[PDB]
């Protein structure tokens, strides 16, 4: 069965930016329902279970580009009290929908903490090796949920 | 870019 | 903007 649209596909990974690996893991997505950052998908399409391979995608299709206007600034005021605003630490805010903006913060200044609203991988591109472990139809129930259930 | 008055919510 | 954002492996926010 080779990876296509509707099958559930499990695949593991290896990422590597510039020549640093970044992370390995085990993941299952549904393909072609934009679960997974274009360009691996695009590497995936047609794959038969079991093949494996090297896939460099640019950061335009995976993560997109860095978005300087995705930094900004905003009042200690608005963290938390209990919480540690510290280099690294991930929140979420409120956009006008009323649907969640994730942030990471960059920099605490006193009064001023800067955040960046990008995705962390944004405007770098990503090296990754790939093995195809299993590739299924997809349930009734991942097609109108659009996700596979993990 | 955008954003509202609300405040953050941990990790 | 970051339509890409959720996207997997590595995806920002849940
Ligand atoms: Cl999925």
């Amino acid at each position: 069965m080779k990876v296509g649209q509707d099958k559930v596909v499990t695949i593991r990974y290896t990422l590597q930016v510039e020549g640093e690996v970044l992370d390995q893991g085990e993941l299952s997505y549904l393909h072609g329902h934009r679960n997974l950052i274009p360009g691996l998908e695009e590497a995936l399409e047609g794959r038969e279970e079991g093949e494996a391979f090297q896939a460099h995608v640019p950061a335009e299709k995976a993560y997109g580009p860095h978005d300087p206007e995705g930094v900004q600034v905003v009042p200690l005021s608005a963290f938390p009290e209990d919480a540690e605003v510290v280099p690294g630490a991930q929140f979420y805010a409120q956009d006008m929908e009323g649907n969640p903006m994730p942030l990471t913060v960059v920099a605490v200044e006193g009064e001023e903490v800067t955040v960046d609203f990008n995705h962390p991988l944004a405007g770098k591109d990503l090296d990754f090796q790939v093995e195809v472990v299993k590739v299924r139809e997809a349930t009734p129930e991942e097609l109108l949920h659009g996700h596979a259930h993990p | 870019t955008r954003y509202a008055n609300a405040k953050m919510l941990p990790f």
